[PDB]
């Protein structure tokens, strides 16, 4: 894997994550 | 600047001026 | 209506359903799925041209054309 | 405008920020003085016989 | 509330601000960016 | 017999605006179409 | 730095005058 | 509660009355010690100019890149 | 619900929340605007504040350097990066922020969040104007200022050679692009760039004229000097005369709006219009197709010396710039121009 | 004749505006 | 990342307008503001620096 | 009465007329096609394909056509200039007249539509109302497109049927329309690598089919269809606006950036091929080769071919033209007729000086020559009171090998400054700025303009978007 | 206590606060 | 004679193989 690659692939996990702790917070925020 | 030019601004100045005078006459009818 | 001709009987019933709606979002999650993954591919793509995913097999150049 | 005509000219940062020697640190105010020197150098390419442009 | 009036309030932290302009303005002629 | 049947409406302020744009805009190009 | 010290100083005294003869006329109930 | 309520609430001025002052020091002491130059790599008054390059650096090796600012910067 | 009746979803619940009545309208654009607009604003403070432009431009363009409100900027990245996103973890600045900062990454952070922040913006529009059952005309005339930015900080750097020819996010920076593209594409010379003046100049003139008859044909509604204190927010007769107004312009101007509607519709095209045609005189400017000069005059004035026209002096003066400014403002062509070449006039 | 092209353009401008301003139609509505 | 405090309230490095520069066997100090130049105007150029703006005002050290 | 700009909205709600009106706009589009070529083929010529190519000629669509394959005409010539044995029907005027003729039957099958607009099967069977099922008539429409895509990729593209597709070498030097094998690989995403056309139109091809078959057979969702207003003819105008813009600008980078889709043999070099001296370096690289072999200089630059000196040259750069510097690429320069050769200018001294190449963002650079080591040692002095570069105190003498002015040295200052403003434009060509009287300024090359062009549409569409899928979703508050 | 309201009151002015402190220092650094 | 760099260089200073391998 390139180590452009396996960034580029570590970035998209961080996106996910980003956008996936945004959807935790309004679960939440909507639950409460 | 050759004819093609003055042939252009000839056409830019009368088919779109010919266009708007026929609908105004048709409603103004 | 009228003008019932041939080819409209024939492909009249391709039309005949219409408004016809699946209940709840259906497909909608699965299609969610389809929707990142062909961002991601973008992504990638886009990073090869832009050259900020470089990759050992590509290129980027005219020189691949040899 | 009007002031300008009175040779009141807005702000001159040029050669404003310096280093610890006192070498000239450029800005963005310099770059845009490096045009307006060309666009004086130019301007009236025969109608000035002296170096400063007072009038 | 009470015990505060809001113009004296207002008044001094607008002292306050004006006195902050005044020190970036020192610092223009003073330190770095003052072409000296 | 189409009922979609309608018809177009041209009043005098929008006939002036288009006849002054389309000459405004002569003017403006007709020194680069010459260029 | 006598010299700008003291100047600071007769600057907060003449700019506080200013309020402090309103602040004064107000909590008197003065015509203000 | 309206802004000039809170605005007025002597309390909230206690509230603020020590985190403000905290936040503005911490940003004075920030760049007094030097953190800023460091963190976000500014040049400080004395490292414009390194003894080996007395001109202003030009990066041009877009994937050498990290190595070349490095060497500009002098480490 | 959904004109059936359907059972309540996670979307719903967080639908409602987010659209729903708070200090701010969240909504689900919300989602987009705030969060990149407030990294955008903050990394240009941030840059402005202490980032140096040294090892992209080799100019201080920061606070800390020293440099003032105007002369702070956050600089394009090294023509070397050309078109490169640089990602923090990209392969240049690779998980480096201060090497990140150093090599410009900055500016890309601000422009991408600060262009999707504008999408966001305009989404917001929609979505309020929607809850409010509005027609979102202020959403379609929001298209104009995204236009723009996008045709001068997106299509043109991507035209150019690379990000560093992009305008940069300062007021010295804006200033010296402004004066680039005259030295180099005669911009003031391009007719899409005159159509929008007249759009700005245009505007500007109906808000004014629009206010001033406004607020000089009320009615005497009150009984005080005060005419603002004489108006009810929830009054349904206009508080001015469009009648008496109406004759004023008609003798005055010789032409004058009787209808509001088409009014405003007029305030509110103007301005749209102009945007979008100066949009395009710069996506020409990209791939460098631009009016920098007619060739009838350029034949006749070599051909005969004398002939000279104000056309023939600017030419002059922008040759000046390119020349007086390239080498600087261009430090990878690394052009050292021998004062002997470089064009002067006499004296000066 | 470009010259004589240009002079057209510009007469026929001010011409419209001319009948914008006295052969418009009456302003009836406000 | 070295830990050099700022130099807040304290003195200037160099007020002199001048930076002693030293040579091959010559020594001079060069104006603060000039910046280095790489044109070999003559033969033997060894020191060559320019204003700032102005490149008319330049300095030639030929050996 | 509908305002001007709400005329065609009359058919809204007209499915058989909706028809019609598409079927004039697809053969006024038709007509087009086979006009434009055919004007551009009684304007084109032949003669020289090295120092005449199309995009010199300033043609547009022949490139396209010779894309696909097109390569001969009845004229006996072919494209690559030799002649044509046998054009055949696909004949660049074939090619044209059959798109005339289907502009033609265009035309009489909308005329038919309009008159019987009334047709059953528009009508709904349930209510009996006109209702055009949006969901099907996508998944039908995008079944077909499929096809046609994994049909073109899989036989047109690699050849097994299809002619194939124009491939050139790196320098355009030599290529021509060659059958094609898929990539199927991490290369086959290089936009350089021609096999990605075919891997690509293969795999994007079945996918569509099999994406038409799911919306022909799965049903929308119920809160979908409403969201999405999925019963509203606008709503499928504004997002597949939405589609034509983002391929717009998708198409203009692929021409201005350059891709194995857009051969620099059909419609000129790209202006970042000139910024990174990519053809100089290959004409320096073999010269310095011949050299190392022990060919002289005149041998070394005698090799280089003229096509590829013809591409090292500021003139075929596309940035380099106006926005109203209108017509071919030969107007404006002159129609190129031949290679004076490589220019060597050298100082008394002897050293080797190199004019520095003019910037594509400089419309007028002052001539500068420098060594190896990077050092101006001469240039023409604006002032020439007290000079210090002066070509004639430095001794300038330029002598040019292979070309027309093989073996001759020039050492007159006016002659020697002459070549030097040439040589900073690149290789020095001849040219006959007479038959077309050239203006000497230059042009944009047809791939400049096509950029230029689809960029503009691309970001009116934008507003196109915005402005119908607005009415859509404000239906209700536009409705009147 | 932090509501959005609250939160976006201090999403920009506790920064500020911070920034402001660290531009006074500059305004006090010699060459 | 000039390296090709030593000749691509001065001709152009932007020239992929001079902005190349620079570090
Ligand atoms: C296939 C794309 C497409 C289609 C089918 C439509 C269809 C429609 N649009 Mg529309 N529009 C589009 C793209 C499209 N638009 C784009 C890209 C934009 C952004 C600029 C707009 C912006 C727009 C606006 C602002 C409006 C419409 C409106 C309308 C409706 C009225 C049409 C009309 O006024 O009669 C046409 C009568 C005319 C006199 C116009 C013809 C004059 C043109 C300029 C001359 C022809 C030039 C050339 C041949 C155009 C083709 C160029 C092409 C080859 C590249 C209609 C149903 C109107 C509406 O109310 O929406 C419902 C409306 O006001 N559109
Ligand atoms: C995106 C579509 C597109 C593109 C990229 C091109 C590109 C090109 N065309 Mg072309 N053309 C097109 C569509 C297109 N064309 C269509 C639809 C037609 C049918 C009418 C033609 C018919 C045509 C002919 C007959 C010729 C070309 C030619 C050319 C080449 C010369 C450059 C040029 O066109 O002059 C420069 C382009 C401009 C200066 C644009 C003009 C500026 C705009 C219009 C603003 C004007 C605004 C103003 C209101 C206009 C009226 C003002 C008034 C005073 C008149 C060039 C590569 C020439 C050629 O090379 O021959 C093979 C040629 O002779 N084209
Ligand atoms: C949008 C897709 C597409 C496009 C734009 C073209 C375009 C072209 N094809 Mg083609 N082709 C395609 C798909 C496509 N093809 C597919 C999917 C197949 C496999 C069935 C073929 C098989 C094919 C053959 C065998 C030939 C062409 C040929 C041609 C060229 C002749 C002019 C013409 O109108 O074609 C013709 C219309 C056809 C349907 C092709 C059949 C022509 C007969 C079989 C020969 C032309 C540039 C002819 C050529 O000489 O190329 C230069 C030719 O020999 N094509
Ligand atoms: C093994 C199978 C295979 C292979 C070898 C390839 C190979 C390739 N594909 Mg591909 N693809 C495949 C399968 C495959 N594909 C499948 C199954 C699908 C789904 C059907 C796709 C869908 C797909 C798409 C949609 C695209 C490709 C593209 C490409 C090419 C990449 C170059 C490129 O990105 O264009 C150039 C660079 C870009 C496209 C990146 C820019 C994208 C931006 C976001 C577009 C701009 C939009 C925006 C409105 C612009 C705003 C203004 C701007 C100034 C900012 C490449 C040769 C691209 C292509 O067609 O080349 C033209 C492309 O667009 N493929
Ligand atoms: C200098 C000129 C100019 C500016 C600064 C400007 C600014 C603004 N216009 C807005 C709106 C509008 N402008 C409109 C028409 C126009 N706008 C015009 C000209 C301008 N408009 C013109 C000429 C017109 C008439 C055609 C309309 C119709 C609207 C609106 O509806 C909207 C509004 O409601 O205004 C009150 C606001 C939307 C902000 C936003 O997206 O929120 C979120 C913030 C975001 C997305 C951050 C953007 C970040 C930017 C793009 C990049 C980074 C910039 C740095 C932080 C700072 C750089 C500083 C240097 C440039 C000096 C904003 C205050
Ligand atoms: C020999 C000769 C003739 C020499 C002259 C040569 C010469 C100088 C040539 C130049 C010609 C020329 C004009 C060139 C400019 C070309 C150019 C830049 C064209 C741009 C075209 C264009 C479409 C631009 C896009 C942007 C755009 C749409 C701008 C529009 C600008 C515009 C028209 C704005 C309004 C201007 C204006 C004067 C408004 C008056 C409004 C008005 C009547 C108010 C009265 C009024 C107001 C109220 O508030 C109320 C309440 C009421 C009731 C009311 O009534
Ligand atoms: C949110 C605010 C965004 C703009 C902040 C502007 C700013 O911080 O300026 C910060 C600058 C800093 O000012 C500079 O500071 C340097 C510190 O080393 C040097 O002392 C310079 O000489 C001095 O000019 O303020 C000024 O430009 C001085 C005048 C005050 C202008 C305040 C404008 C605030 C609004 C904009
Ligand atoms: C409207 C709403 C949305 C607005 C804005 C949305 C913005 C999204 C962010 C886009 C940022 C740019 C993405 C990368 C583009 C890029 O790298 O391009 C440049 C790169 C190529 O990179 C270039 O290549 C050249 C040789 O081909 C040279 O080597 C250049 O030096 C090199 O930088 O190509 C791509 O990666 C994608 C190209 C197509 C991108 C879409 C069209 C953009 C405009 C093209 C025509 C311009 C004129
Ligand atoms: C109305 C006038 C319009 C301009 C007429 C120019 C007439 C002329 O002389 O040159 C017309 C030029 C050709 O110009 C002629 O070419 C000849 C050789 O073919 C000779 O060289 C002549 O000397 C030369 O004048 O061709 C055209 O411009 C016609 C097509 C017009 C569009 C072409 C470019 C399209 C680019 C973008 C399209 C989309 C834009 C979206 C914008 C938003
Ligand atoms: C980039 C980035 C990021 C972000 C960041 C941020 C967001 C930051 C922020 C920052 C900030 C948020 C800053 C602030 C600033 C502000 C300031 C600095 C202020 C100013 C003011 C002044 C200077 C004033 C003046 C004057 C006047 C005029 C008024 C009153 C007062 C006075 C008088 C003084 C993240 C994380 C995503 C990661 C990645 C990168
Ligand atoms: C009837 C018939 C026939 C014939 C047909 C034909 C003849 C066709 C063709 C037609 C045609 C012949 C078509 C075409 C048309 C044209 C077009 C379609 C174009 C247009 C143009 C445009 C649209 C453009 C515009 C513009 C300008 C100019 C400026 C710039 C920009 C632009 C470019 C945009 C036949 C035999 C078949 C048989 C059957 C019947
Ligand atoms: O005349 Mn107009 O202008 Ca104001 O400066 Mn002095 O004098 Mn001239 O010079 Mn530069
Ligand atoms: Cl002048
Ligand atoms: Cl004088």
């Amino acid at each position: 894997v390139t180590p452009s690659l396996k960034n580029f692939l570590g970035s998209l996990i961080a996106g996910a994550t980003v956008l996936g702790g945004i959807a935790l917070a309004i679960t939440a925020v909507s639950k409460f | 600047v050759n004819i093609y030019g003055l042939t252009a601004t000839a056409l830019f100045i009368i088919i779109p001026t010919s266009f708007l005078l026929i609908l105004y006459v048709k409603t103004a009818s | 209506p009228g003008l019932v001709t041939p080819l409209g009987t024939l492909l009249r019933p391709l039309n005949s359903e219409a408004g016809k709606v699946l209940p709840g979002w259906g497909t909608t999650v699965l299609m969610a799925v389809f929707i990142l993954l062909f961002a991601a591919f973008l992504l990638i793509i886009l990073e090869i041209y832009n050259s900020s995913l470089i990759l050992d097999d590509v290129s980027m150049s005219w020189e691949t054309l040899a | 405008l009007s002031t300008m005509a009175f040779n009141l000219n807005g702000f001159n940062f040029n050669q404003s920020v310096v280093d610890s020697q006192g070498r000239v640190l450029n800005t963005w105010a310099d770059i845009i003085n490096r045009a307006n020197l060309g666009m004086e150098v130019m301007h009236e390419r025969n109608a000035h016989n002296f170096p400063l442009d007072l009038a | 509330t009470g015990r505060i009036p809001l113009w004296l309030v207002g008044t001094v932290v607008g002292t306050l601000a004006i006195g902050l302009l005044a020190v970036f303005f020192y610092g223009s002629y003073v330190g770095l960016g003052s072409s000296l | 017999p189409n009922p979609n049947k309608q018809v177009v409406e041209l009043n005098r302020t929008s006939l002036y605006w288009g006849l002054l744009l389309i000459f405004v805009l002569a003017v403006l190009f007709s020194s680069y179409i010459f260029n | 730095n006598i010299e700008l010290a003291l100047t600071l100083v007769s600057l907060v005294l003449v700019v506080s005058a200013g309020p402090l003869v309103v602040v004064l006329l107000s909590a008197r109930g003065g015509n203000l | 509660r309206p802004f000039s309520d809170i605005l007025t609430s002597i309390r909230y001025w206690v509230i603020h009355s020590i985190t403000v002052p905290a936040l503005f020091i911490a940003g004075w002491l920030f760049v007094s010690t030097g953190l800023a130059y460091d963190v976000f790599g500014t040049p400080r008054p004395n490292e414009y100019f390194t003894e080996d390059r007395q001109e202003a650096p030009l990066i041009t090796d877009r994937f050498n890149a990290l190595e070349q600012v490095k060497k500009l910067s002098g480490n | 619900i959904g004109t059936y009746q359907e059972k309540r979803t996670w979307f719903d619940d967080a639908d409602d929340w987010l659209r729903q009545d708070r200090f701010v309208f969240v909504g689900w654009s919300g989602l987009l605007l705030f969060p990149c607009a407030y990294f955008a604003l903050g990394g240009w403070l941030t840059g402005t504040t202490f980032v140096t432009s040294w090892y992209t431009h080799g100019l201080a363009t920061s606070y800390l350097e020293g440099c003032n409100f105007l002369t702070a900027a956050v600089s394009t990245p090294a023509n070397s990066m050309a078109h490169s996103l640089l990602f923090v973890w990209g392969p240049e600045a690779q998980g480096d922020f201060t090497r990140w900062c150093q090599l410009g990454g900055l500016w890309a952070f601000v422009a991408l969040h600060g262009a999707f922040g504008l999408i966001g913006f305009m989404l917001r529009q929609f979505e309020i104007a929607r809850s409010v059952n509005l027609r979102p005309y202020n959403a379609i005339a929001f298209s104009a200022p995204i236009a723009v930015f996008v045709s001068v900080f997106l299509i043109y750097p991507l035209g150019q050679s690379g990000w560093f020819f992009a305008p940069s996010f300062g007021v010295a920076a804006i200033f010296r692009f402004i004066l680039f593209f005259q030295g180099f594409h005669n911009w003031t010379l391009n007719p899409f760039h005159m159509m929008g003046v007249a759009g700005v100049l245009g505007a500007a003139l109906l808000c004014a004229i629009h206010g001033a008859t406004v607020e000089n044909t009320l009615f005497e509604d009150g009984d005080g000097a005060n005419t603002f204190r004489a108006f009810n927010p929830t009054q349904a007769e206009e508080t001015y005369s469009m009648v008496t107004a109406n004759r004023f312009w008609s003798q005055i101007f010789g032409v004058a709006f009787s209808n509001k509607r088409w009014l405003h519709f007029f305030m509110l095209l103007v301005p749209v219009t102009g945007l979008w045609m100066s949009a395009i005189g710069v996506v020409g400017l990209a791939l460098n197709l631009r009016a920098y000069d007619f060739v009838s005059q350029e034949i006749r004035a070599a051909e005969d010396p004398e002939f000279e026209t104000f056309y023939t002096k600017n030419i002059l003066l922008n040759e000046g710039i390119r020349a007086w400014m390239a080498a600087q403002d261009q430090p990878h062509e690394r052009l050292v121009f021998p004062e002997e070449v470089l064009p002067r006039g006499n004296a000066l | 004749m470009e010259a004589l092209v240009y002079t057209f353009l510009l007469v026929g401008t001010l011409g419209i505006i001319f009948f914008s301003i006295f052969f418009r139609d009456p302003p009836r509505m406000i | 990342a070295y830990g050099d405090s700022a130099n807040v309230f304290g003195k200037v490095t160099n007020k002199s307008g001048f930076v002693p520069y030293a040579g091959d066997g010559f020594a001079l100090l060069l104006p603060a503001k000039w910046n280095p130049s790489k044109e070999n105007d003559f033969p033997g150029v060894i020191l060559r620096y320019e204003d700032n703006f102005d490149a008319v005002n330049n300095l030639v050290v030929i050996a | 009465g509908l305002p001007w700009y709400r005329v065609h909205t009359v058919v809204i709600n007209d499915p058989g007329r909706l028809i019609s009106v598409h079927l004039m706009h697809t053969a006024l589009v038709s007509g087009w096609a086979g006009s434009m070529a055919l004007f551009e083929i009684s304007v084109f010529d032949p003669s020289d394909p090295v120092l005449n190519p199309m995009w010199r000629q300033g043609m547009f669509v022949l490139p396209f056509m010779t894309r696909l394959g097109i390569t001969q005409s009845w004229g006996g010539w072919t494209i690559s200039g030799e002649t044509a044995t046998n054009p055949g029907i696909w004949s660049y005027e074939g090619v044209a007249a059959a798109h005339i003729i289907l502009s033609g039957a265009l035309f009489l099958a909308s005329v038919w539509h309009w008159t019987y607009w009334d047709l059953e099967l528009f009508r709904d069977p349930r209510t009996g109302k006109t209702a055009l099922d949006l969901p099907k008539i996508f998944g039908i429409h995008l079944f077909l497109s499929g096809l046609l895509c994994f049909g073109f990729g899989a036989f047109h593209v690699t050849g097994v049927f299809g002619p194939g597709i124009w491939v050139s070498d790196p320098y355009g030097l030599t290529g021509r329309v060659q059958p094609v094998a898929p990539s199927w690989g991490a290369d086959g995403f290089d936009p350089y690598n021609p096999g990605g056309i075919a891997s690509h139109h293969i795999a994007a091809g079945i996918l569509g089919v099999l994406a038409g078959l799911f919306h022909l057979c799965v049903r929308p969702s119920i809160r979908l269809y409403f969201g999405l207003s999925m019963g509203s003819i606008e709503t499928v105008l504004s997002s597949s606006i939405a589609a034509v813009f983002w391929a717009a600008f998708v198409v203009a980078g692929t021409m201005w950036y350059g891709s194995a889709a857009t051969p620099i043999e059909l419609f000129g070099p790209t202006r970042y091929q000139w910024d990174q001296g990519f053809f100089q370096q290959e004409i320096q690289k073999r010269v310095q080769a011949s050299l190392a072999e022990g060919a002289s200089l005149s041998d070394a630059w005698s090799r280089i071919p003229e096509k590829l000196a013809f591409y090292d040259y500021i003139g075929n750069n596309p940035a380099k033209g106006g926005l109203f510097r209108t017509g071919a690429m030969n107007s404006g320069d002159g129609i190129a007729v031949g290679w004076l050769g490589h220019a060597s200018f050298k100082d008394q001294e002897g050293r080797e000086l190199f004019v520095r190449r003019m910037p594509t963002f400089f419309e007028t650079f002052p001539v500068l020559l420098l060594d190896k080591d990077g050092i101006v040692r001469a240039d023409v002095p604006f002032r020439k009171a007290e000079s210090k570069y002066s070509i004639e105190q430095v001794g300038v003498s330029v002598t040019f090998y292979g070309g027309e002015l093989d073996g001759l040295t020039f050492t007159d200052p006016a002659t020697v400054k002459k070549y030097a403003r040439k040589a900073q434009l690149g290789e020095i060509f001849e040219f006959d700025r007479s038959t077309l009287q050239s203006d000497g300024v230059f042009r944009s090359s047809p791939r400049g303009w096509f950029t230029f062009g689809h960029v503009c549409f691309a970001l009116l569409f934008f507003f196109g978007h915005i402005w119908h899928g607005a009415r859509t979703i404000f239906r209700d508050v536009f409705a009147g | 206590i932090f509501t959005v309201r609250w939160l976006a009151i201090h999403g920009i002015a506790v920064p500020t606060i911070f920034f402001l402190g660290a531009i006074t220092a500059m305004q006090f650094i010699q060459r | 004679v000039t390296l090709a760099l030593d000749k691509d260089d001065p001709a152009k200073e932007d020239s992929v193989k001079g902005l190349r391998k620079d570090i």
